[PDB]
RNA sequence: AGAGACCGAUAGCGCACAAGUAGAGUGAUCGAAAGAUGAAAAGCACUUUGAAAAGAGGGUUAAAUAGCACGUGAAAUUGUUGAAAGGGAAGCGCUUGUGACCAGACUUGCGCCCGGCGGAUCAUCCGGUGUUCUCACCGGUGCACUCCGCCGGGCUCAGGCCA
RNA sequence: CCGGGACCGAGGACCGCGCUCUGCAAGGAUGCUGGCGUAAUGGUCACCAGCGACCCGUCUUGAAACACGGACCAAGGAGUCAAGGUUUUGCGCGAGUGUUUGGGUGUAAAACCCGCACGCGUAAUGAAAGUGAACGUAGGUGAGAGCUUCGGCGCAUCAUCGA
RNA sequence: AGACUAAUCGAACCAUCUAGUAGCUGGUUACCGCCGAAGUUUCCCUCAGGAUAGCAGUGUCGACCUUCAGUUUUAUGAGGU
RNA sequence: GUCCCACCCAUACCCCGCCCUCAGGGUAGAAACGAUGCCCUGAGGAGUAGGCGGCCGUGGAGGUCAGUGACGAAGCCUAGG
């Protein structure tokens, strides 16, 4: 006897991508590669970024990239490992070099337009192998329609399931103090 | 008899996928692997002279 | 010829696990299964009852399905076939699917020995 | 076992029967020590019994892995920043408690020893003053380890 | 470019029509396969440069793939056959794959692959007859 | 596709995952929604709070036809333009000639005000328009005039 | 009338057959079982024992281990022949012993020296073609201390089982 | 410091730490010799011998039970399908997305092409008439992976004060 | 006499609605590997039954965050066996 | 009743061999690889109700082995491997 508490104790982390996209495939080889054999930091954290399933790499726009181009970062690289996608509120495009995983068709032509220059992962390995000169971005994981019923309960403002909205569903006892009690 | 037979499936993949496999059918090796006998052809993307 | 030098070979079990009960009724097969019952004597691991298979049983990677001559089978159908055993005269050994006549199989035979390939179903 | 007891002897990282461990006395450690009384044997080891344990059950802990210590350059790899380098320094830091005894101590692995080569008692779970094994008996452990190792 | 040796490598793992997969082990009926295994490194339809032995009525027949009409099948192998001595088909062998850099890790294999070539075309001798052990008192009447 | 599903690694394990002693009977608890307010009302009450009671005025006949009017905010008045005819605008080789757009042909008929309005002026064409939204297009050069 | 990622004689309609038939009930109504010799009957002439049914010879056939109880013919249960055990159950697990029967493996391989036989052709050079542009093939030139195949003798190394 | 006995031989060019330093017991066994080359070693089956071994399935706190079902064999025999929800995985496009109610065409229940409407999403809140989202570089403070001209800029997300 | 009404009577026989419902008995078909319980809280014409919280598995993300603990020591409060 | 020597054996403890699970490393100016591969190092393995992963068989459909067969396919019997 040993008197343990946990054995056989499996990881929590995903070590390989689910997809079975070839190309997919051949860009892990090289990144596989490159953490094993560079000192930079950058490299080892889109590794594991590539093996996300599509809810953890949710898209980033065209604002939210002129928002982080203020302050000094004019002359930067960004680096998005998930798709990118045009907005139709920005009016005026800055000049950028951006590095993604895929562009929409919008976003492609008007970010050549103005005089930048679309990348990708692979060539970006060629040109920056350390990630120098260079600044990571995230879409917002939260704002999914299926999170705002996580968690429902009493005092929690949360979002219930209804076939449909109207007076005539819900509201009543337990929702106004006219009929009986509130929440 | 009103189990789903046919499926439905996005004209937008569709057409990619017979795109796709227009591309692997000038690829030399994957012919010999799919068992065709291409030993004797001058050109992969055969073409004839419109004489038929 | 004779095969590669090799670790010895041991087996560390011979019989075949018998299912239980089943030399009592002519209805059971001898293939094993296992017993799911509540209170069976076998699930329970009383002393003096037949054995239960483990993966603590298993062989040696370096030794695992080769027979005792130190070869390993190999299935043939035509004189095409066994040309494939070029290159592994001392790992593999020929055999003759039950199904092929008999002048194809004389055949193989005659083609087997040149390129010194040991059949173990020859004599026929 | 009760559930405090369990904790205690987790905290020591006696985890296993015939285990062993170094701690030095103090106020904080003798309470603890004093709890469980009917499951642990404890005296005052000597010169020789600490020379032969290391020599010939001493392991090493590198990486969360048991390593056997079979090379000075294992030794100085690990606890060099402290001024310990070889196998001699690291039997002077356990039998004379030294301002590292915490670092040296926790590094090696808890001994594991076989059965007494004599036996034990007749009656092996009471106090040593009533005919037992288990409790304090002072320098009378050393005839212990001599038959455990 | 979308089409390299390591993508079609990429499609054609799993299966594919020279594959020949069974129990204790698998195997390849490829032409441009030495040693017949199921591996990258050997995979000759896939490689930008590949070898292949095959056997003629007296000797050795070596093909070899010429990069530059990958696209023109009917010409796109260099072929020549030794007949002429053991030892110096050896010679040429290890010289057209290890000389200028077109698959030094080939070397081993062909060699070995040609000389079981060649000791297969030698004259057989004939095996002794079988004895009896328990069914030559059956036999003694 | 049932080659892969849990009912086929159940078999030779009798009672086939459901317990021994609680057995799988036919309807347990009754159909349906029955027990609302007796021997279901903790779950719903944790959730869906609010199933009982009546609120409101009631309307008979309701045509919802009369209450169709889709809304547009402000700051994407400009993507209605066309793209070739937009970048002229903006880059600023105009100078002379101003854009009226049509709402209705678009398919909206109230005009609200969210964002912000580069300095360029423009008619608007609109049923109904907002307090906040006839200011920002007012101060920009432009006017909003009613249409029906 | 045309079809199928449907069933293949306990399945598919109750019915692949003289099936809403035979049969049960006063009546309304209930309602089965049952496909396959061989390519062709060429479906066994004649003799003999027997009251007869049938048997033994002899015939047809590629086959009667297909004879109208007929293609293939499993299990429960039974007969004959052979082997073995048994003082109020039998069966089974671990480990030897006796008797019967049996699969493998080994029976040579490489190299060197001497002797004998047979052949065209080893180094070198010239011409043509191909190719990874420096590596090769073909024709000619060689012509016996070189190269190749076979045979005989001698030597080193390795090779099966139990100790 | 000298004797006696038992069990084991994993690994497969060299590399390292060392010593008593023409070498070695120092990161895992080698050397010499004999009989036999087949039923001898080994494997299967039957029987005798030593020790062990209560009938399965099920409900139950508790089954070998004086608790129930089970004479034997062959074939059949039990979580399925549709509509509507929900979370997670793969894929296409992306502020949009969905050809197939229908039309054109065809080697004809296959394949290919086209568009007006419409569905969900882009704006909420009140019983209702109604009204309808920027003081600031889309805010301030404390933590934050990563980057950096070394000063600093600070994604996602958590808490808190404001508009 | 609750007797008799085709071997059927405290309400005949035949087909259909009908595969009538069951909080109740019985059964539920190949192998190997890893983890591993509960009979307790609140409400119900509830007590052979359900919802709710607890114990359990699988899928993950944020850092490898240096944070933590069925434990001892030191300082300082409460209790009525 | 008390004290003292020697000795016997558990699936428990120590050392060694082999199987599987988990965790941490090495392997491209590729003479290179079922990269889902190979090599080095450490620890662990009881289980009803229940959860997940990997594999073996049966009836059909598309592709492929230029697959076997009247010189004998399928089926059945067999203290023969």
């Amino acid at each position: 006897g040993i008197d343990l508490r946990w054995k056989h104790v499996r990881s929590s982390h995903r070590k390989a991508p689910k997809s079975d996209n070839v190309y997919l495939k051949l860009l892990v080889k090289l990144y596989r590669f490159l953490a094993r054999r560079t000192e930079a930091p950058f490299n080892k954290v889109v590794l594991r970024r590539l093996f996300m399933s599509r809810i953890n790499r949710p898209p980033v726009s065209l604002s939210r990239i002129a928002r982080n181009l203020k302050n000094g970062n004019e002359k930067k690289t960004v680096v998005v490992v998930a798709t990118v996608t045009d907005d139709n509120r920005l009016l005026q495009v800055p000049k950028m070099e951006v590095a993604a995983l895929r562009f929409t068709a919008k976003a492609r032509a008007r970010i050549e337009a103005a005089g930048g220059r679309t990348l990708t992962l692979d060539q970006l390995a060629l040109e920056k192998p350390t990630g120098a000169n260079t600044l990571l971005l995230r879409g917002p994981k939260n704002a999914r329609e299926a999170v705002k019923h996580f968690g429902f309960g009493p005092h929690k403002h949360k979002k219930p399931y209804v076939r449909s909205k109207g007076r005539k569903f819900e509201r009543a006892r337990g929702r106004r103090r006219s009929r009986g009690f509130k929440v | 008899i009103w189990r789903k037979w046919h499926v439905k499936i996005n004209q937008g993949q569709k057409r990619f996928a017979t795109a796709s496999a227009l591309a692997a059918s000038a690829v030399a090796p994957l012919l010999m692997a799919r068992g065709h006998q291409v030993s004797t052809v001058p050109e992969v993307p055969l073409v004839v002279d419109s004489a038929a | 010829v004779a095969a590669k030098k090799h670790v010895p070979i041991v087996k560390k079990r011979t019989k075949r696990f018998m299912r239980h009960q089943s030399d009592r009724f002519k209805c059971l097969d001898s293939a094993w299964r296992k017993p799911k019952g509540i209170d069976n004597r076998v699930r329970r691991r009383f002393k003096g009852n037949l054995a239960m298979p483990s993966i603590g049983y298993g062989s040696n990677k370096k030794t695992k399905h080769m027979m005792p001559s130190g070869h390993k089978a190999f299935l043939v159908h035509n004189v095409k076939d066994v040309e494939l055993l070029l290159m592994h005269n001392r790992t593999y050994a020929a055999e003759i699917a039950h199904n092929v006549s008999s002048r194809k199989r004389i055949d193989i035979i005659t083609r087997a020995k040149q390129l010194g390939v040991k059949v173990t179903n020859a004599k026929a | 076992i009760p559930p405090k007891p369990r904790k205690i002897l987790q905290l020591l990282r006696l985890r296993q029967i015939n285990n062993g461990v170094f701690v030095k006395v103090t106020k904080a450690t003798a309470e603890m020590i004093k709890i469980v009384e009917p499951w642990v044997a404890y005296g005052y080891p000597n010169l020789k019994s600490v020379r032969e344990l290391i020599y010939k059950r001493g392991y090493g802990k590198v990486n969360g892995q048991r390593i056997p210590l079979t090379d000075n350059a294992i030794i100085e790899e690990n606890l060099g920043k402290y001024g310990i380098i070889c196998i001699e320094d690291l039997i002077h830091e356990i039998f004379t408690v030294g301002p590292n005894f915490k670092q040296a101590a926790n590094f090696l692995w808890p001994f594991k020893l076989s059965n007494p080569n004599g036996g034990f008692r007749p009656r092996k779970f009471k106090h040593f003053i009533e005919g037992g094994d288990l409790g304090n008996r002072e320098e009378h452990i050393n005839a212990l380890i001599r038959a455990m190792n | 470019s979308n089409v390299s040796a390591d993508l079609i490598w990429e499609v054609s793992r799993n299966y594919n029509s020279f594959l020949v997969k069974q129990r204790t082990g698998t195997f390849s009926r490829d032409a441009l396969n030495l040693t017949n295994q199921h591996s990258r490194k050997h995979a000759g339809f896939v490689n930008d440069k590949a070898l292949g032995i095959v056997p003629a009525e007296k000797g050795v027949k070596v093909i070899a793939k010429k990069v530059k009409a990958a696209n023109k099948p009917a010409s796109s192998l260099y072929t020549v056959t030794y007949k002429s001595t053991a030892r110096k088909a050896y010679k040429a062998i290890a010289s057209q794959a290890a000389k200028h850099g077109y698959r030094a890790d080939l070397r081993q294999a062909a060699v070995a692959r040609a000389s079981a070539i060649l000791r297969s075309q030698r004259p057989v001798k004939p095996e002794p007859p079988k004895k009896l052990r328990g069914a030559a008192a059956r036999r003694a009447a | 596709p049932t080659r892969f599903s849990k009912t086929r690694k159940h078999r030779g394990h009798v009672s086939a995952g459901k317990g021994r002693v609680g057995k799988h009977r036919k309807h347990p608890g009754g159909r349906g929604m029955a027990g609302g307010q007796h021997h279901h009302r903790t779950n719903l009450d944790k959730y869906h709070p609010g199933y009982f009671g009546k609120v409101g005025m009631r309307h008979f006949h309701l045509l919802r036809n009369h209450y169709w009017r889709p809304s547009i905010n402000i700051d994407k008045l400009w993507s209605l333009v066309p793209s070739d005819v937009r970048e002229q605008y903006l880059s600023g080789q105009k100078k002379d000639t101003a854009p009226v757009i049509d709402l209705l042909s678009h398919g909206y008929a109230k005009l609200l005000g969210k964002g912000r309005l580069p300095e360029i002026p423009v008619v608007v064409r609109a049923r109904y328009v907002s307090a906040e939204a006839e200011r920002k297009v007012k101060e920009a050069g432009g006017v909003v005039e009613l249409v029906a």
